[PDB]
Formats: structure tokens, C-alpha cells, sequence
């Protein structure tokens, strides 16, 4: 049904009302109290609601529009209009000139090369603010979601037919930055992201951006005083993944599982359903063999009059007795089976369901 | 809960067909969408499924190269596209739903999988 | 097909009938993901049984199921004229796939 | 002409009227050799290649994942089994998952599961071996005149070259380890790296035949299953301190040689002097080493003649062959003010 | 003799592309860069680009850099010029012209006697 | 197709006289480098290189053709004009941007 079969499952009981629990992702807690229904609390989602894209780092870029300008000695340095264009990365050098290549004078003449930079593949850096954290909790009764914010810490949700439950939950994001790649995400420190050796631009959502620190992926190397060649560093994707293997990984969506939530349940106004129902007088049919759920508890699958209480009793060689994990089992329809979770009887005995089937296990 | 499939199409061998499956009556992103075809007078045959919450898919080795299953969340509609069509592909194509877990993942199906089926799209090649 | 069903099944109205579904230890002998679908001519299959014994709320209790080893079976008691159709068993495999039986043509005499 | 406009230029002269001269050639540089009554030569190292190399390894820098396969079992049913677990194309991992009635199991517990992914490489690099015997130096010898290649192998070190109309030159070169280094070849560039350093690179590799088998695939695919991504940029970063060469054989460095000009013959010594006036065809200019180039044209129907030159000449025996075709003369002027006289007339003032 | 031979006259549709060839004979094809120059009727000569036959390096005029692709076949000792997205303005005679590379096979600076041999010229009408 | 180098449209002179065709560019093409070449084109023929390196001339070219350059203007001088000299003449220059530019062309007519 739910919360059954989960390995990291906690059973918490109301003290001699209120119930204190700790929810963690991938885990479920089953709480039980005197005269109160047994419910399953599970932390479904923990999200960052709205994030601002602060930077876009370029991990793979391309080069277009290569332009060159050379001058003879005694004519000064070369000049390109593109040196002022921020789409271009440029560098000056000096090359051997003379009569042989069109100069009246022999010497080293200035040369400038500019390449137009375009990013093909990029990653994003988003900002997380503590007030935009949104935990999602789901509450289910043994045969209703509520969202929790640091702004709205206490949540009152209504469980149909059982009353209303109260949830008082209590959970440095401004000093961390969420680094987003193709579909993954990591939580890293602000300064480290700021010092990443990759060209970046600020994601103003406007196309044809202006990239800064372009020299970190485009550099120049001049060979034997007769040319200048422009090189691209290549895809820094794997370098990023390697550098981020030790950072805290989340799932991207913006689902964080690096956070737990301690809550307090108020069952004062909780009412137990089916106290005015009659008992079922007909027979139950074993739908499945009973099995043990890793915690000693046993699951009994039965199929069925009216909405009724399910008669459940434990009798030894001679003499009956009354412990159920599923509180007040009720058959709502004859067509739909019901699963019953029980605390196993110690010592071989007769487990009677109805008024009836006999099962030992 | 209702599953609506696109109309019948007729194509020539070697072409491709793209049939749609629009969901109504339930949260589309909380259910995986499966595709099953049935040749005339033959049994049901499973092609693959898509997790509508995150786009994760998994195909049958018989259809893994020619079949592409996609989704439009805004349209709440799943798509099955079969390319490099052959005369054997003449069949009725159904979609069938199954629920995902609470974390949106689909590793193990539910026991009541394929509980709702679309009317079916006839594709003749 | 990975699951084996009888080709054709017939019986007199009001009788009880059983259609078997034999697979391997990786589909039916391994997991309880055994389902039964009914397909009337021109219509889509309708889920009749799941979790070998269990049946949807809308489905009548006249349909019952059982499983032993690598063979499951759908039993229909008190046969009626509406039950004449094709019946398909299906199973989730160990390799994360789905397999269907060959289909059984149920005819009401 | 040649060897003049180059900044990395060496002037070597046969000492006290000698016929042999020892020089050292390096790429991007040119050497000017001169001897008494011998033509001035320009020696240049055109190419330095490694002839035939064996690719020892192939490193995978970008790979892809295809055909993910899964096998799970209920508790008390044993381990999962996939045929690909022995197949060397696949990387696999075993784990345990919570199973019960919810996932089709009669018993509740941790059931075994195996996941396998098929590895395919998208973009690769090579690690090749260079052997000292496959080195081939290419040298080009030209006569320095205003108006011949030899190949050298550590096997055939000494070369006799023919200069047309001028005789024969002797070259005794000596190539100046490769056994402990490996050449890393990428998309079109290459670097010289240590053998152990290349061997300890954390990337999947194979020695191949296409449709290969890759080793250490866990260096790019581990376990949800993830790919590490293109390690191209990481490699380029790792080689910033390396020696960049070009691959196609492969083009790589220095060569110490000895030139024997004993049998080299100087042409045009028997011509007479020109007695008419010379016309400056181009402005005289100083080179990066103090030498000056003078482009002049002769005026007067003389014959092929010696150009009267007075102040050391880099261009040996300047000769006007025709009045219509100009001549370029290179001379080394003395440091400080001096008068360059061309003819017997043009007077030029240099500093 | 040194000779440059170009392909026959081609007539194409606007928006199409044309590939004119230039086969070199009488000299080492791999030791020379091949330039392409066009001349519209009644207009001046216009430089399109060049290809380094030794290493395949090319350089195009910024007027034609998107529509022009220059290639070479060393075994055929033949240069190729492809002009795509043709317009009626592209109606012109297309020449090839040679220039030598340095001794290292590079073509960074031309010689002073560049364009010393020219092809007969190929007329392209759009 | 506006020329980057400027030539006179038409030039004429009596036979045997000397005539000059000018070619004005900028400090980045003609005023910057000695890559000044002169090509002769007879109508219907491919251009023929007449001068290169400003003053220098190919072996096949007569010595009557001489060249000069001053500032941003080069010049082709033809001494002793004959009827054989009638053709179109184009100056060209390697620029500072690794490009080539040609003059508009001059039609030389012998009166
Ligand atoms: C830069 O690229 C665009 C591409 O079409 C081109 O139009 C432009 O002219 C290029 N270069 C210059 C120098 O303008």
C-alpha cells in the first residue's frame, strides 16, 4: 500500500496528542497513537522555487571571423576595429619583415590577430535564497499533500473523514551557488564558482551575449617569428565533472535531497473513523500468503455487508486475545481487497480474521 | 480518466508515422505512458514506455532503433513515432498508462499497470 | 511469445472455465506482475486481473485467478454471453520488460 | 634573396681562410656560411620528421552510452543474471533494492539487481611510439646571390650535394630519449610526453582493428549511470607545458653539421670590372644584424662584369649579367660612419 | 610550359552553387597557393580567396566567406572553387592564379611576384 | 563593386611618348607595403603580370615598362608608346588584412 517495504522506515509512538518525527528523502515514518489513526509521513519533494541565473560559463566554444593586421617596421603597431568589439579575442605579436615580404626596412613588425568567439555549449550558475525553499510532505492513512516554507512553517491540512492534522516543522544558501549542467546540479561555494577558469557572461536572457574572460578558452601561440596561430582549449565538460565529483549533488527541475526536516504532529483534533460502524458478519477470503515486512510485522491480504470493522483476534490452543499496525481495519466495498498489517503474535497460535479464516504465521 | 488516440493513418513502406495519445481525467506527469501494438489476428506486443515526468524512456529490443516516444507536458500528450515502416507494422497501436512513484521515478511498475487503455490507432502500411 | 496460452476455449453457458498462462521462472514464476486483459472485437483490452488474484473495483467477482509455479490461470464461473472474447495474460519480466500471452479465444456455446 | 629577412640568422666564417665550417642548424633559423674564394651559402633545416610510427594505445576522451540493460530478482530468488556481464563491451554493477508486494514479490526484503551499459567511444586520441632510426632531417642549401635539398638519416649521416655551376658540397651532420617517451596525437596536434605519464592517464584505452574492446571503462562510466564527459579540455590543459608538433610521418630538433667546401667552385671571377655608373633601384636598408642590402641597376652597355665595391661582402662576387635586370648586394658595413662605394660612380653614407 | 587550365563555362539557377576546377601543370602543385579572382562584365577584378595546396589552409575574402568553399585534390593537382547561393550579381569570369609558399610549406606572407600565372578563365552566368 | 584602389578611367597619348597610370590607395594597402603589382588584360584574355614589387618586372616584360611608388600612390610608366600597348591595366596590392585589392582599371588608348 504505502510506507510498507521501505527499509529506512521508523515506527514512532505518541508519548504518555503530539508526535515528533524526522523526515528524510527516500524514507518514510509510520506513527501511531492511542485512539488515533496510524498515518505514514513521507518527504516527497524538497525544491528551490525560483532561482536567478547569475552567470553562464562557457565549456565549449567556436571561432569565426579571423582577422589580421600587420605593419612594416617603423610604421608602428597594428590596429583592428575588432580589438574594441567584445565578441573578439585579440593578441599582438611581432614577426620578421623585410624586402622579401613587402617592407622597405628590415625588422620586426607588429601584427594583431582577432577571432570572433561563439559559445556552443555552456553551463549555468543559479542563486538560491533560503526563503524559496519548499518542502513537500505527503500524509497517508493505512487502508493528502502539504507544502512547507520557511515563511509558512506551520501547516494545517485536512485529512478527509478523519479530522485535521497540525504540522509544526523546523528545517547559508546566500553563500552558496547552484551549478547547473546539462541535466545535473551541484551545490558549491560562492567564491569558488566565481574563480572558475571559464569564460562567462551574465544570463540577461538576451541573445548575442558578451563573454568575459574569453582568454581562458582562446589563446594564441606564435611559431618561429613568422606566424601567429589561434587555438581553442576544447571541451572543458569532463574537467568540470571531475572538479564537481566532490561537491554535493542534487537533481535538476530544482529538487534538493541535501535536506532533512524535523516535524511535530498535532493529533488533538484528529478523530478516528469507523467507531460507529458495525462488525462484519460474513467471511473473508485469503487473497495472498502472509509475509513479514523486514520489521517483524506481517501483511495479510484479504477480500470481503456494510462498511464495517474487520474482526481480528489471536487465540492459542484454547483462549483468545486481542496488536495491529493498521488501526481499525475497515472493509469499504466487497469488491476491493484490504491489506492488514499486524504485530506478530509470539508463540504459534490461531490468527482469526472475521467471525472467519484461520492462519498461523 | 480517459485516453484519446489520434486518427487512423495510411502510409507507404519506408515512411514514418507519428501517433498521439492525449490524457484526460488524471495528472499526466504522474503517470508513465506505455505503447502496445497488435497485428491483425495476432497478440499484443509491447513496444516501450516513457516517464512523462522526466522524459525517461525504455524500449523493446524489437523496436529500439525505429521507435521514438516523446511527450508534450503543456499538451499532456504522449507521442509514438515509428520510422522505416514495413508491411509488418500494419497493426492497431494502443497506449496504456501506469503510475509512477511519489518521487516521479519509474523503476518498478504498479501491480495495476495497463489499467486504462486508449481506443487504438490503426496504421496500415 | 514468452507466455503460453491455449489457442481456443469453449464452454456451455453457466459452466465454469479456466484459461492457463505458462511462462518461465523470470516472468511468471519470479514475480506477481501477472495480469489478465479481455479484448472484445474492435475494442481495446480491459484489465480483468492483476496481482494474480486481485481484480479492479469495477470488475465483477465472477473472475478469479490462481498461480502455481510458472503457470497462472484465469477462471470464469457462471459463464454468460457477454464473456465471449479474447483473453490475454501479461507479465513484467526480470529484465524490466512486458510480455503478453498468445491470446485465448473464449467462445460461449 | 633568402636567409636575409630572417631574424634568427647565424653568420659563420671559415677561420683564417679555411675550407671547412661547422654550424648548428635549428628550425625557424637560417645559417650563412662564407669561405675564402668560395660562394656564400645559406643552410636551412626545412623538415625534421619521424618516418614510421606504431600507435601503441588509443585513449578515449569522449564516449557514449547505448543499450542499458537491467535484471532484478525477488528476495530468496538469488542473484540477478545478464548475459552482457561477461561481454567485454559492457560495464556493469550489482546492487540491492527494497522489494515486496509493492514490486511483485511474495517476500519483503533486499533483492539483487544488476545494471549494464554498453560503452562506445565518440572521439579518441592516440599514443604513438617514435624510434630513433626513423628520424629524417631535410636540409636545403642555397647560394647567396642577388639573382638544392639533401636528406639526412642517422643511418646515412654524410651527404654529398651538387650545386649546379658551382661544384659539390660535403655535409657531415650528427642528429642530436625516444625510448622512454611517447608521442600523444590529438585531433591534429601532438605533444612529446614521458612514457610513464602517458601510461598513467585516467582514460579508457585499447590497442586494437575497429569495433574494439576498451579497458578501464570505469574511468568514464560509473554508477543512475553517468558519463564523465569530454576530457578534451582537461588534456589540453595538462599539455600546456608540453612541446607542440604537427602530425600527418610527423614533423618535429637541432642538427650539428660540418660543411666541406673544398670542391666548391666560385663562378664569375674572370669577368672584368664595370666602368659606368650604377643606379639605386631601391633604398639601402640595414638587416637585423648590421648587414646592408643594396638593390642597384647598371647603366651602360658593358658586358657581364664585376661590380666595383669598396668600403667585407656577404654576397660573394657580385655580377651584373644584363643591364635590364637589377642586382641585390649584401655587405657588412663597419660600425660607425662609413662610405660604401659602388663603381669607380655611387657613394653611400652609412652609420 | 607552365599552364593553368580551368573548367568549362557553367550556367546555373539563382540560389544554386557552382564548382569550377583549376588543374595545374608544369610545376609542383603542392608547393603553391591557389588564388581565385572574379571579374564581373564591365567591372574590375575581385579577389575571392586562396588555398594552401600543401596543408589545405585557406583564407577567404570577408565579402564571400559564407558562400565560398575552396578545396584541392593533390592526386589530381587540381584546385576547386565552390560558390553557393548564387545571385545574378555573381555573373562573372572566374580565374585562378598561383603564388608560391615558403620553404616550410606555410603561406602567411605572399611573394612579390604573386599572381604570376593565370588560368584562361571560366565564365559563370546566373 | 567599388574599387579600393583608384585609377584613371581612360589614358591616352601619342605613339613614342611616355605615359603614366596612377594608382592611389591607403596606408594599409599601397602606402604600407611594396606589394604593388600591375597586370595587363587584353579584352577577352586573362590578366598578364607586368610589374611586381613596385619596380621589378618579369623576364618577358619589356624594359619600357617601369614602376614607381610614392606615399599612397604607385604608378605604371610606359615609355615609347606603341599600338601594342593598348589594353586594360590593373594595379593590385596585398593589404594589411591579408587580402588583395585591384584598381578600377585603366583603358590605355594610343592616339
Ligand atoms: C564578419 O562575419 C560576417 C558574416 O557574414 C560578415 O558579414 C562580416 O563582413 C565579417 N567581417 C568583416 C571584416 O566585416
Amino acid at each position: 500500500m504505502r510506507c510498507v517495504g521501505v527499509g529506512n522506515r521508523d515506527f514512532v509512538e505518541g508519548l504518555s496528542t503530539w508526535v515528533d518525527v524526522v523526515l528524510e528523502h527516500g524514507g518514510c515514518v509510520t506513527t501511531m497513537a492511542k485512539n488515533k489513526p496510524t498515518l505514514d509521513i513521507e518527504l516527497q519533494k524538497t525544491e528551490a522555487t525560483q532561482l536567478a541565473t547569475l552567470r553562464k560559463l562557457c565549456i565549449e566554444g567556436k571561432i569565426t571571423n579571423i582577422t589580421t593586421d600587420s605593419r612594416c617596421p617603423t610604421q608602428g603597431e597594428a590596429i583592428l576595429p575588432e580589438e574594441q568589439d567584445q565578441n573578439y579575442v585579440c593578441k599582438h605579436t611581432y614577426v620578421d619583415r623585410g624586402w622579401g615580404n613587402g617592407c622597405g626596412l628590415f625588422g620586426k613588425g607588429s601584427l594583431v590577430t582577432c577571432a570572433k568567439f561563439q559559445c556552443l555549449e555552456s553551463i549555468e550558475g543559479k542563486v538560491v535564497q533560503h526563503e524559496n525553499l519548499k518542502y513537500t510532505v505527503i500524509i497517508t492513512v493505512h487502508t493528502v499533500t502539504a507544502e512547507i516554507t520557511p515563511q509558512a512553517s506551520t501547516v494545517e491540512a485536512i485529512l478527509p473523514e478523519y479530522g485535521t492534522l497540525g504540522l509544526e516543522c523546523s528545517p547559508d544558501f546566500n553563500e552558496m551557488i547552484l551549478l547547473t549542467m546539462k541535466n545535473k546540479a551541484w551545490m558549491v561555494h560562492r567564491q569558488w564558482f566565481f574563480d572558475l577558469p571559464l569564460p562567462w557572461t551574465s544570463g540577461a536572457t538576451t541573445e548575442t551575449p558578451t563573454w568575459n574572460r574569453k582568454e581562458l578558452l582562446v589563446t594564441f601561440k606564435n611559431a618561429h617569428a613568422k606566424k601567429q596561430e589561434v587555438v581553442v582549449l576544447g571541451s572543458q565538460e569532463g574537467a568540470m565533472h571531475t572538479a564537481l565529483t566532490g561537491a554535493t549533488e542534487i537533481q535538476n527541475g530544482t529538487s534538493i535531497f541535501a535536506g532533512h526536516l524535523k516535524c511535530r504532529l498535532k493529533m488533538d483534533k484528529l478523530e478516528l473513523k469507523g467507531m460507529s460502524y458495525a462488525m462484519c458478519l460474513n467471511t473473508f477470503v485469503l487473497k495472498k500468503e502472509v509475509s513479514e515486512t523486514q520489521h517483524g510485522t506481517i501483511l495479510i491480504k484479504v477480500e470481503y455487508d456494510a462498511p464495517c470493522k474487520i474482526p481480528f483476534s489471536t487465540e492459542d490452543g484454547q483462549g483468545k486475545a486481542h496488536r495491529l499496525i493498521t488501526a481499525n481495519p475497515v472493509v469499504t466495498k466487497k469488491e476491493e481487497p484490504v491489506n492488514i498489517e499486524a504485530e506478530p503474535p509470539f508463540g504459534e497460535s490461531n490468527i482469526v480474521i472475521g467471525i472467519a479464516l484461520k492462519i498461523n504465521w | 480518466v480517459q485516453l484519446v488516440e489520434s486518427g487512423a493513418e495510411v502510409k507507404k513502406p519506408g515512411a514514418s508515422v507519428k501517433v498521439s495519445c492525449k490524457a484526460s481525467g488524471y495528472t499526466f506527469t504522474s503517470y508513465a505512458m506505455h505503447w502496445v501494438r497488435q497485428a491483425p489476428g495476432q497478440r499484443l506486443e509491447w513496444m516501450g514506455w516513457i516517464n512523462a515526468g522526466n522524459g525517461n524512456t525504455k524500449y523493446s529490443q524489437k523496436f529500439q532503433d525505429r521507435v521514438t516516444i516523446t511527450r508534450d507536458t503543456s499538451a499532456s500528450t504522449a507521442y509514438m513515432e515509428l520510422s522505416s515502416l514495413r508491411s509488418e507494422d500494419t497493426a492497431i497501436y494502443y497506449c496504456a498508462r501506469d503510475k509512477v512513484d511519489d518521487y516521479g521515478d519509474y523503476w518498478f511498475p504498479t501491480l495495476w499497470y495497463f489499467d486504462y487503455w486508449g481506443q487504438g490507432t490503426l496504421v496500415t502500411v | 511469445s514468452a507466455l503460453t496460452q491455449p489457442a481456443s476455449v469453449s464452454g456451455s453457458p453457466g459452466q465454469s472455465i479456466t484459461i492457463s498462462c505458462t511462462g518461465t521462472s523470470s516472468d511468471v514464476g519470479g514475480f506477481n506482475y501477472v495480469s489478465w486483459f479481455q479484448q472484445h472485437p474492435g475494442k481495446a483490452p480491459k484489465l480483468m486481473l492483476y496481482d494474480v488474484t486481485s481484480r479492479p473495483s469495477g470488475v465483477s467477482s465472477r473472475f478469479s485467478g490462481s498461480k502455481s509455479g510458472n503457470t497462472a490461470s484465469l477462471t470464469i464461473s457462471g459463464l454468460q454471453a457477454e464473456d465471449e472474447a479474447d483473453y490475454y495474460c501479461s507479465s513484467h519480466t526480470s529484465r524490466g520488460t512486458w510480455v503478453f500471452g498468445g491470446g485465448t479465444k473464449l467462445t460461449v456455446l
